[PDB]
């Protein structure tokens, strides 16, 4: 066991679970929505080409990010 | 000798019955002579002599004067171990309420008087008088009076008025009490008090009143009048070095009681006023309290220190108490530890014992031998011989040790394989030599671990080590029958290197005559160990009624394949060694050898495998270099592309095209993906190499690279650590779980610079800090489980029940993740398995489904077998061998006796140690989820079920919750539910739903599943969930063990219809009892009582034990003992933990026959 | 470190602890579960009685072992005797019934 | 003696086998008896277990021999 | 930036201040009683509790 | 003790480092042995539950040994010597054997004395002394007491 | 670590009033007069 | 209600910080003994009043004991503790209370009490001295003294002279 091999397993699980959470948050494959689900605005072309399947424009997205930063 | 322990309240007279004398003075010893005092806590008259057969002063100094009482000091001349046995008593000048029966939560004095606790405490600490039988004068019995009020009420009442305050008041309240009379009045009120709180507490009180009647206790014995004194040698005042003494805290508390009691006698004799004598009585009360249980009053009195003193309740409870680590965990003689080394030449049944440890442990045996053979005249001469360590003590050592196992044990005994009997092989040096194939069971590496050896002393313990715990008997994991003798790292790399061909070695395509010739060719160096040759192989196949027909043929194998075939026993096919033979190939090789041939050929095979693996691994010459980390050339190309992608995403983010966290996610993903490309590129560079060849053209074969050979043979390592060695390191976490988005684009064949080596430290220190603390509480799940499943034992051969769970495959959405043959192997069928033709009884019944029957079952494609479960066993106070299954630690069926509950606890706890220590959510995982599972906690969001069957219907709208009623097709609908509209429904009001069906969605509380559907439903739920975790991490543990833990879980019953029986309605009873009760009452001309099955979390079920010696171990000793005293309980031992404590054989193992014969006597 | 039979602690009559005291090995709770998981009922009864705490049976075991008669008459552990006296020194009257 | 599988098979239990072997080995060691099997310098433990292998020893046989001893 | 280090100098200085407050108690009370001449700064301070 | 503390608390301050017990006995009027025993009087001994500590959470009481035990080797030697004494007295005549069993305390709760011994043999304790001496001289011989010699420890 | 009080209880204990507290902690969106609003455009981010 | 809210909020939370207990315990209480008894009962409940919040795993792992008779007893004590404010457990506080109930004495008052004790003992003196066998036995005591079976000062401490 050596006490660093188990530490290795712990670190491996920690990094992998973090990596895959931050990957699942991407949702690359998606739907062409074409209009914001918050303000109905035109989600500009470049943002839909970068993130296929967005649901918020950058303004509503950053807004939501602030709140989910604090919590709730 | 006793067969049972009884307990009760101690009468004052009985406390004087124990006593040998009344301690009066507070003094301890003389301060000059150090002699015991005439009435101190350390007396000689009271507690006996100080030296053996020698009075205090010294007039009588002969053992011939035995038993006579000296005249000048009255100290009877006996042995001074008598002073460790004799109690004294203290005649309290005032009654003092025993703190356990007062400050315990229910407060037996309070709930027995039917009086509030604060009110008794007011009468007790001298606040308010209490009416104690105040005649007819309009006074209220137990009605408190205050001081002024008592005066003025006494005004106009020169008549008695009978009011008292203090502990004497409570004593006169209890003594006057009529218990059967109050039982009668409470029955008469329970007649006509048909309202919940009233008749509820009516019954809850009449229970304790009837119990106090039965137990023989008198109610007023809870008011101490005499106080017993622990004997001196249980609370010594021994001298330390240089005139120094060390005492117990108990002596301090005892002196405090004696002083205040003597001062109270003084105050009463001096006719002091009311304030002083009241305050002295309060002081004596607090002193006696602190003596019994220091800390329940507040505050814990401190000694000559800041810390509280330790008291009697402290002397029993707490891990420093008697139960915890003096009643189970004891220091043991004939034992010793050292530092283990390899000793790779031993067999599976022996251990290298150093000559010096062996000469110390086996000392009495050697003395007996030297005086038996005449080599030593007397035991003193033998002592001097073996002290000089002469030349014949060594021959005597060889003879004594010859067939005499030693138990080897390593500190975290997670399972029973952390103890094995080995035969000692005497060695030089001071390190214990431990077999290599045993480290997996012991969890022992040879980097400084130590092992403790114990010596079995009796013939019966020698035969228990040899027959039971010998290392060649335990080779299968008791959690799952796979062999625990899997060869680990030099062995598998040896067998992989030898059993692994290459395209053009020396001597290609020779046709050898057989394995002997291949070995003779290799060892003379004419052929290479992996040179594909046609070899003539004779394999023996028991394809018969065990007949072993021989068959010879011409296989195509490497030279090492055939060299290794020489070691494989007969019954094994030849395809077992004809592939590369990594790690799983070797484990499966041992496994098929065990399923064909049994235990003796498998032990021989395991040893031969270790020997040949080590030999051909040394000949392998398999070193590790720096040129063995082949960094791929396309690594910097891939990193340039990923760096360009992150630069592009940062440019877009700067232009407001993305947010901040969005771009963080994007860049973390870019780096993880480029890391995957680099790891893939490096492993495709490393996992193959070019080579020439018969005809001369280049040809690709699997690489003989050493780092890869070690990762790919399964010997050690894996492609992830390989990626960190030559590929890039990747992104690193923080302790919070966030991911630092500056990756480690370096490897370890290159270096990390100061910043990347700092960044890696975050996750490294987090992982090590967790692994250091998981090591602390390594065995808490095992202990929690052995608390509840301890007394469960296999006590019967067949219960006959036809109940059984339907074992089927688990199809996790797509394919099966665990087939039926694996879940069903080893279980006893409950009914006849019909062929798919639906008329052919495939496996009849009670047929131990071994591998033959299991293959027959998978062959016909019968995929739902009804097997008998430990949870559906009709046995009482045990389980039968048929409802249990096979052993899984031994291939055979379970024996009558085997203590399967402790096996189940350890088989779930030890494998759990390989699980994550912290829960992670993906279906959560880790050990804490498993512990919460077994605790059967209620999920906050319960998917609500359908309590009754019938047509669905709704009701009132939004009284907090939308209301619903289910109304049967022909029955009544008295059940309606306040379904939260938050609980978004699943079925419309116009679809008649069967009982036990989902209404809302979410986690199903197991209590509701058990109450709606069969016990089989709750058991399948629990095993499927917990095995979901255990399969999440990849760990294999059988369902038998979860099933037995569950059967310990749902072992309480709640009675609905009390029938013609003698059970109260809203009562919970041990289900194993109510079963026999209704069975008996239905035997005669009555009908049984119907109950609702219950369910308790393991920490809740283990708190309900039939005994109290056991229950005072893992519980609060104080509450359990107070309850047992007021109940007059007796422990008829009948348990594992109780018989451990009390010091006799347990009824589990070999002790089963002893207890059976003893029950024969006790029933005769 | 090793020990057949040496020094015994004063209050709790167990073998002393440590190598400096020439002590015994702590056979604890988990080792007891491991012994109960086998059937070793005698192994446990002697690790708990004769090799640890039973002051009158340890000496008889020694005499027997040098006599060449490997049998133990275990009696009763001193830890349980001290427990019985310490419960009896509270107000509880605990006792061992007729056999 | 390495594996006790045959001794276990003859008696058909693993605790009762320990008990039978222990009582026969106590007869053979302290009470004094003759091994029914040729002892190759083995302790009474291994002799008892080997005897149980050959069928020479079991609980029925041992109680029968106790009866015969009383008839002595 | 929230945690600072002590060493021998500062920990020992703290212990010496604790001893000094213990001295101040006795010296204040002894200058409370009498204050008579011939009472010197050797009888008021015993080195043991500092 | 209070006076000793007062004089020491004064003298250490006035005299420098500390008062050596000769210095206290000189400053006091005591004889300097009384002072030494007063110093040796122990003080408030200790809780045996004191930590040791942190090695195993074992309080102090775990390391205080019981020095009153006859260790099992000692009891073994005792009973071996008992059997050897019996098997030696077997090699004596009945008179010598009875007088040596009774004059010493073997297999009886005494310790009989010469007059009470010679009562049962009708001797006035002089012939009884002589008989004891003859038995002791006979057992004194080697080839009769080599084992009993081995029981001697030195 | 005592009982929780409202945080502005202590701002009143330091001899402030509600107008002063709101001057300290907030910005005064001033409406005028109809019903006209003075505007700081940065405020209405959205 | 208040402490009831605290108990129920704990029993749903599984824990309690010192802060939450402080916010919820009543405000009449001034001493720390009633507060520590409340904390002890509430821990017996049991909810394990802590200083800091427990980790998510420490809720699942922490064994839960032990309902529910002690649950009822603890709740019935806590519901009543809030009413009576003067409740105390120290014997010293009770002693100081019941000693402060008396009122101090003055100098002339001490003279009065001493003279009243003297009057009482003097009345006892006269009642005893009106018993003739008393003086007879006293003369016998002095005679057996004069026979030197006692001392001429041991039997009595002289007279009022
Ligand atoms: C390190 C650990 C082995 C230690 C023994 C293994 C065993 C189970 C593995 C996780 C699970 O598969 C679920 C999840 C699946 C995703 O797809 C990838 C991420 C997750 C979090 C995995 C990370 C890691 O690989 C785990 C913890
Ligand atoms: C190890 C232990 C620390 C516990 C934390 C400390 C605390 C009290 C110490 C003993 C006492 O002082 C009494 C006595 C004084 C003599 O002069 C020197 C020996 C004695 C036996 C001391 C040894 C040791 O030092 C003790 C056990
Ligand atoms: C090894 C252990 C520390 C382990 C951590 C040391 C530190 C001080 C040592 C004790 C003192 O000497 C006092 C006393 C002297 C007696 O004579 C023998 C017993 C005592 C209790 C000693 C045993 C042991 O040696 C002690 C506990
Ligand atoms: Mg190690
Ligand atoms: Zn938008
Ligand atoms: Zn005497
Ligand atoms: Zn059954």
């Amino acid at each position: 066991s050596d006490e660093a091999d188990e530490a290795y397993s712990v670190t491996e699980q920690l990094t992998m679970t973090g990596i895959n959470r931050i990957r699942q948050k991407i949702n690359a494959h998606g739907i062409p929505v074409y209009l914001c689900e918050a303000c109905g605005n035109p989600i500009p072309e470049a943002r839909r080409k970068i993130f296929p399947g967005v649901t918020l424009c950058v303004e509503c997205q950053a807004y939501q990010e602030r709140q989910r930063k604090h919590y709730a | 000798e006793f067969d049972a322990i009884k307990i009760a309240l101690a009468s004052p007279d009985m406390i004087r019955s124990w006593s040998f004398g009344e301690v009066k003075k507070p003094e301890t010893i003389n301060y000059r002579t150090f002699k015991p005092e005439r009435d101190g806590l350390f007396c000689a008259r009271i507690f006996g002599p100080v030296k053996d057969y020698e009075c205090l002063c010294g007039k009588y100094k002969r053992l011939k004067h035995r038993g006579v009482i000296c005249e000048k000091c009255g100290v009877e001349v006996t042995q001074t171990k008598v002073r460790r046995e004799r109690m004294g008593h203290i005649e309290l000048a005032s009654p003092t309420a025993h703190i356990w029966f007062l400050k315990s939560l229910p407060s037996r004095i309070g709930l027995l008087l039917d009086m509030p606790l604060r009110d008794i405490e007011r009468v007790l600490y001298f606040e308010s008088y209490v009416v104690i039988e105040g005649g007819m004068t309009n006074l209220e019995r137990q009605q408190i009076l205050t001081e002024e009020q008592y005066l003025d009420a006494l005004e106009e009442f020169g008549d008695e008025f009978d009011a008292k305050m203090g502990a004497e008041a409570i004593q006169a309240l209890l003594k006057s009490m009529d218990l059967e009379q109050e039982c009668e009045q409470l029955r008469e009120e329970l007649n006509e008090t048909n309202s919940e709180t009233k008749r509820k507490k009516l019954t809850k009180r009449i229970k304790l009143l009837e119990a106090f009647v039965q137990s023989g206790n008198k109610p007023e014995w809870m008011i101490l009048t005499v106080l017993p004194v622990l004997p001196p040698d249980l609370r010594p005042l021994v001298p330390l070095d240089g005139g120094r003494f060390a005492t117990s805290d108990l002596n301090d508390l005892y002196r405090r009681v004696i002083n205040r009691n003597n001062r109270l006698k003084r105050l009463l004799d001096l006719a002091a006023p009311d304030i002083i004598v009241r305050n002295e009585k309060r002081m004596l009360q607090e002193a006696v309290d602190a003596l019994l249980d220091n800390g329940r009053r507040g505050r814990a009195i401190t000694g000559s220190n800041k810390r509280p003193l330790k008291s009697l309740a402290d002397m029993i409870k707490g891990k420093q108490g008697r139960f915890r680590q003096n009643l189970l965990g004891k220091r043991v003689d004939y034992s010793g530890r050292s530092v283990i080394t390899v000793g790779p030449y031993l067999r599976l049944h022996q251990c290298g014992l150093p000559k010096k440890m062996a000469l110390e442990l086996f000392k009495p045996f050697i003395y007996g031998k030297l005086e038996l053979r005449g080599l030593a005249t007397t035991i003193k001469a033998a002592k001097k011989m073996v002290e000089r360590e002469e030349a014949v003590v060594w021959d005597i050592l060889d003879e004594v040790i010859r067939e005499h196992p030693v138990l080897l044990n390593r500190a975290p005994t997670l399972h029973r394989l952390g103890i094995q009997a080995f035969e000692p092989v005497l060695i030089e040096g001071k390190a214990i030599q431990l077999h290599p194939l045993v480290c997996a069971a012991y969890n022992a590496d040879f980097d400084g671990d130590q092992m403790a050896v114990h010596v079995p002393l009796t013939l019966e313990a020698q035969l228990e080590a040899r027959a039971l715990m010998m290392s060649t008997n335990n080779i299968l994991s008791p959690a799952n029958g796979e062999p625990i003798i899997v060869p680990s790292q030099d062995v598998v790399l040896g067998l992989y290197y030898m059993t692994r061909d290459c395209v053009n070695a020396k001597g290609e395509g020779m046709v050898l005559t057989g394995p002997k010739e291949a070995e003779r060719l290799y060892r003379s160096g004419l052929a290479s160990l992996h040179a594909r040759v046609k070899v003539r192989i004779t394999e023996y196949e028991k394809d018969a009624n065990g007949e072993l027909v021989a068959k010879t043929s011409l296989k195509d194998t490497t030279v090492g394949r055939a060299i290794l075939w020489m070691i494989v026993p007969k019954g094994l096919p030849y395809s077992i060694v004809n592939q590369a033979l990594g790690k799983k190939a070797i484990s499966k090789m041992l496994n098929t050898c065990y399923r064909i041939l049994g235990l003796k050929p498998t032990v021989i095979f395991a040893d031969q495998i270790m020997y040949t693996g080590f030999a051909y691994a040394a000949r392998s010459g398999a070193s590790v270099g720096i040129d063995d980390m082949v960094i791929p050339e396309k690594k910097h190309e891939i990193i340039s592309e990923a760096e360009a992608e992150v630069a592009e995403i940062q440019e877009q983010f700067q232009s407001g095209l993305v947010t901040a966290g969005e771009r963080y996610n994007k860049v973390i993903d870019i780096w993880a993906a480029a890391n995957d490309r680099v790891s893939k590129a490096m492993m495709d560079n490393l996992q193959t190499e070019t080579v020439i060849n018969r005809d001369g053209q280049e040809e690709k074969q699997v690489s003989f690279n050493s780092i890869y050979m070690m990762a790919d043979s399964g010997a050690r390592g894996s492609a992830a650590q390989i990626r960190q060695l030559a590929g890039m390191r990747g992104l690193m976490a923080k302790p919070d779980g966030s991911i630092i988005e500056t990756p480690i684009t370096a490897n370890f064949r290159e270096g990390l610079n100061v910043l990347q080596y700092f960044i890696s430290t975050h996750g490294a220190r987090k992982g090590l800090a967790d692994t250091a603390l998981k090591t602390a509480n390594s065995g808490y799940l095992t202990r929690r489980l052995v608390d509840v499943a301890q007394d469960l034992v296999v006590t019967e051969d067949d219960c006959g029940t036809h109940e059984g769970i339907m074992m089927t495959p688990v199809i996790e959405g797509g394919d099966v993740k665990e087939p039926l043959r694996d879940r069903v192997l080893g279980r006893v069928t409950a009914e006849d398995v019909l062929k798919p033709g639906t008329a052919d009884i495939l496996v009849p019944r009670n047929t131990l489904l071994h591998e033959q029957w299991c293959d027959l079952l998978e062959e016909n494609s019968v995929d739902a077998v009804k097997v008998r479960s430990v949870v559906s066993c009709d046995t009482d106070f045990g389980v039968c061998a048929h409802c249990y299954g096979r052993d899984l630690a031994r291939g055979h069926i379970i024996n009558k006796g085997e203590a399967i509950g402790v096996i189940a606890a350890q088989s779930i706890g030890e494998p759990g140690t390989q699980l994550t220590m912290r829960t992670f959510h993906i279906i959560t995982g880790g050990l804490p989820r498993v512990a919460d599972l077994f605790e059967a906690r209620r999920p906050k969001e319960p998917a609500i079920l359908a309590e009754i069957s019938g047509i669905v219907s709704f009701g009132k709208e939004t009284k907090g919750k939308r209301r619903l009623v289910i109304t049967p097709v022909d029955g009544s609908d008295p059940y309606e539910e306040m379904i939260p509209k938050w609980r978004q429904l699943n079925v419309f009001e116009g679809e008649r739903v069967e009982r036990g069906d989902v209404i809302s969605d979410g986690p199903e509380a197991p209590h509701d599943i058990l109450r709606l559907r069969g016990v089989h439903a709750v058991t399948r739920y629990i095993v499927n969930e917990v095995q979901d975790v255990y399969r999440l991490q990849g760990v294999k543990i059988n369902d038998k063990h979860i099933e037995v833990i569950v059967r310990q879980m749902l072992r309480k019953a709640t009675i609905v219809n009390a029938g013609s029986s003698d059970f109260l309605e809203g009562e919970q009873v041990e289900y194993s009892r109510v079963k026999i009760a209704n069975r008996e009452l239905e035997a005669n001309g009555k009908v049984g009582a119907t109950y609702s099955r219950d369910l308790l979390g393991i920490t809740k079920a283990s708190l309900a034990t039939e005994s109290f010696i056991s229950a005072a171990s893992f519980q609060e000793t104080t509450r359990v003992l107070t309850e047992a005293a007021v109940a007059g309980k007796r422990d008829e031992l009948r348990g594992l933990k109780e018989n451990v404590i009390v010091g006799r054989l347990i009824p589990a193992g070999t002790g089963y026959a002893y207890h059976q014969d003893r029950m024969r006597r006790r029933a005769a | 470190h090793a020990r057949s039979t040496g020094s015994y602690s004063l209050v709790t009559q167990q073998p002393l602890g440590g190598k400096a005291q020439f002590g015994g090995q702590r056979f604890g709770e988990m080792e007891v579960w491991a012994l109960e998981a086998y059937g070793a009922a005698y192994t446990l009864q002697e690790m708990l009685t004769v090799k640890s705490d039973d002051v009158n049976g340890r000496t008889k075991m020694y005499k027997n072992i040098v006599d060449g008669n490997h049998q133990m008459e275990p009696g009763m552990p001193e830890s349980f005797n001290v427990l019985l006296k310490e419960i009896r020194s509270l107000g509880i009257n605990i006792e061992l019934e007729d056999e | 003696r390495v594996t006790v599988q045959d001794a276990v098979e003859k008696i058909g239990n693993r605790f009762d086998l320990v008990l039978v072997a222990a009582r026969r080995a106590r007869q053979m060691q302290v009470g004094g008896k003759d091994p029914l099997v040729p002892e190759e310098n083995d302790k009474t433990t291994v002799i008892a277990l080997r005897e149980i292998e050959e069928g020479l020893i079991n609980n029925q046989i041992l109680d029968v021999r106790e009866r015969q001893e009383q008839q002595e | 930036g929230n945690r600072r280090i002590r060493s021998v100098g500062e920990m020992a200085e703290n212990q010496f201040r604790v001893g000094l407050v213990r001295v101040e108690r006795a010296v204040k009370e002894r200058l409370s009683l009498g204050d008579l001449d011939t009472l010197m700064p050797q009888d008021m301070i015993n080195a043991k509790p500092i | 003790i209070n006076k000793l503390n007062r004089i020491s608390r004064q003298m250490l301050q006035e005299m420098g480092r500390e008062p050596t017990p000769e210095e206290l006995a000189e400053r006091m009027l005591m004889p300097e042995d009384k002072i030494r025993k007063v110093l040796k009087i122990a003080k408030e001994p200790i809780s045996m539950e004191t930590p040791i500590g942190d090695d195993e959470d074992s309080h102090l009481g775990d390391f205080i040994e019981d020095t009153t035990l006859e260790l099992p080797l000692d009891s073994a030697t005792t009973e071996s010597l008992r059997a050897a004494t019996h098997d030696v007295l077997a090699g004596l005549t009945a008179r010598e054997a009875k007088v040596l069993r009774m004059r010493f305390g073997i297999d009886m709760n005494t310790d009989y004395t010469l007059e009470e011994v010679g009562k049962q043999f009708d001797v006035t304790r002089e012939r009884i002394r002589q008989i004891e001496a003859k038995a002791l001289r006979k057992l004194r011989h080697p080839s009769r007491s080599e084992v009993l010699r081995s029981f001697l420890d030195d | 670590r005592r009982r929780k009080l409202p945080a502005t209880i202590i701002l009143r204990a330091l001899n402030y009033t509600t107008e002063q507290i709101l001057d300290l902690f907030f910005e005064k969106v001033i409406f005028e007069i109809k019903l006209q609003m003075e505007l700081v455009p940065e405020r209405l981010r959205g | 209600s208040q402490l009831k809210l605290l108990v129920t909020r704990g029993k749903e939370q599984g824990y309690l910080t010192y802060a939450e207990v402080n916010d919820h315990l009543p405000e009449d209480i001034v001493d720390s003994d009633q507060i520590e008894d409340i904390i002890q009962m509430i821990n017996d409940m049991g909810i394990q009043v802590m200083e800091e919040a427990p980790d998510a795993d420490d809720l699942m792992l922490a064994e839960n004991t032990a309902d529910e008779d002690a649950a009822e007893a603890a709740a019935q004590v806590l519901s009543s503790v809030e009413s009576e404010i003067g409740r105390t457990t120290d014997p010293v506080r009770m002693y100081m209370r019941e000693m402060g109930t008396v009122e101090l004495l003055t100098r002339e008052g001490e003279i009065d009490i001493a003279k009243r004790i003297e009057d009482g003992i003097n009345q006892v003196q006269c009642s005893v001295a009106e018993y003739p066998e008393a003086i007879t036995y006293l003369l016998e005591q002095y005679d057996r003294v004069e026979a030197e079976e006692a001392r001429l000062s041991d039997l009595i401490t002289g007279f009022v002279d």
